[PDB]
């Protein structure tokens, strides 16, 4: 089976480089060429370029030309994509895709974030008016976020939305939807963890 | 076709 | 520039003959652009179905075939199955550059449609203490997972500020979003009304709320 498996998640500051690998396995690495692809949030995909794997030859798309390279480990079967002096909207999932021609065979996709953030860990808001509730976590970095409703008593119904990446930092919300008669006569609660800050808060939901 | 210039 | 378009989304039931095309902004396409398409699944997931314009990559089941339709690219799956719901996407490789278009949202209907459950929530008071204030909509159990969320405040169209989250999938293959908009407190105090429009299906569920 042809497989091939990209390096992990990245989180850079604007200015540093970011090298990302593209282990191929299944064929012989040198008899087709490897292309790269970026896939900015919530948008369609570019072609970075290929890198012929016998010649060690890359051809450049205009747009990506400058700071973004390719480079070989032919004896591994590893290619390598290598950002520099990165920008805020470089800020992407990238994907390795073997020829062709075009794109065959596809990597798992590398996140990278670009952000000058430090870690910050979210201030976290209820959300109040069956009865639907929820919690804003506003303004945390880097990802992710656990949210949980009573310590995880409360399940059925619960929903987290994917974040929002804004001004270098991240938002999502937690909805919950529990029967009226239930809220505000109990107790509701959200438990945002954040792991990069080490951080845990609860958030009781009060009638507004 | 016009042939494709890339490694196949 | 050359400009790939692809339809934005596309509904059938499974066992139909569908057809996604794809087309170029400066000229026809031909089998000199090498035409490749690609699904995209959660999360991205992408698999190789078709390049060189009709060459299916192996494993790809036997369904999926590409072609020519005029001056356009085609994917057709003869006979679509629940497993095709994804984003397809097409690219073009058109003046010596590849081209990608910009996907095809298809749904292969697994379960009957559903309309969004739509909430608005109003900014904390925690929140306007730090002298801002987001409004929340969230947007559930819809399907096909395809929805246009527009905001208005007072009344006017709101054109900026606003962030939704593209569709994402339940845990009961029906589909969420939220959408925020963010404002001042200063702008929050200078207005009354404030709504979330979702479209889903050709008609549109609101919800309202007034700061008083």
């Amino acid at each position: 089976q042809i497989q091939l498996v990209q390096s992990g998640p990245e989180v850079q500051k604007p200015g540093e480089t970011v090298r990302i690998s593209c282990k191929a396995s299944g064929y012989t690495f040198t008899t087709a060429g490897m292309q790269w692809v970026q896939k900015m949030p919530g948008k369609s995909l570019k072609w970075i370029g290929w890198i012929n794997t016998r010649s060690g030859v890359p051809k450049y798309a205009e747009d990506f030309k400058g700071r973004f390279a390719f480079s070989l480990e032919t004896s591994a079967s590893i290619a390598y994509l290598h950002i520099n002096n990165l920008k805020n909207e470089d800020t992407a999932t990238y994907f390795c895709a073997r020829e062709g021609p075009g794109f065959v065979y596809w990597g798992q996709g590398t996140l990278v974030t670009v952000s000058a953030a430090k870690t910050t860990p979210p201030s976290v808001y209820p959300l109040a008016p069956m009865v639907t509730l929820g919690c804003l976590v506003k303004g945390y970095f880097p990802e992710p976020v656990t949210v949980t409703w009573n310590s995880g008593s409360l399940s059925s119904g619960v929903h987290t939305f994917p974040a929002v990446l804004q001004s270098d930092l991240y938002t999502l919300s937690s909805s919950v939807t529990v029967p009226s008669s239930t809220w505000p006569s109990e107790t509701v609660t959200c438990n945002v963890a954040h792991p990069a800050s080490s951080t845990k808060v609860d958030k009781k939901i009060v009638p507004r | 076709p016009r042939g494709y210039p890339g490694q196949v | 520039q050359t400009v790939v378009t692809q339809e934005s989304a596309l509904t059938t039931s499974p066992g139909e003959t569908v057809t996604l095309t794809c087309r170029s902004s400066t000229g026809a396409v031909t089998t000199s652009n090498y035409a490749n398409w690609v699904q995209e699944k959660p999360d991205h997931l992408f698999t190789g179905l078709i390049v060189g314009t009709n060459n299916r990559v192996p494993g790809v089941p036997p369904r999926f075939s590409g072609s020519l339709i005029g001056d356009k690219a085609a994917l057709t799956i003869t006979g679509a199955q629940t497993e095709d719901e994804a984003i397809y996407f097409c690219a073009l490789w058109y003046s010596n550059h590849w081209v990608f278009g910009g996907g095809t949202k298809l749904t292969v209907l697994g379960q009957p449609k559903s309309s969004p459950s739509v909430t608005l929530f109003p900014p904390s008071s925690e929140e306007l203490e730090t002298n801002k204030a987001t409004l929340v909509c969230t947007i559930t159990d819809f399907y096909p997972g395809v929805v246009t969320v527009d905001w208005k405040v007072d009344g006017t169209p709101v054109t900026q500020g606003m962030e939704t989250t593209q569709p994402s999938k339940q845990s009961n293959n029906k589909y969420m979003a939220s959408s925020y908009l963010t404002l001042t407190a200063r702008a929050w105090e200078r207005h009354s009304s404030y709504s979330c429009q979702v479209t889903h299906e050709g008609h549109t569920v609101e919800k309202s709320l007034s700061r008083a």
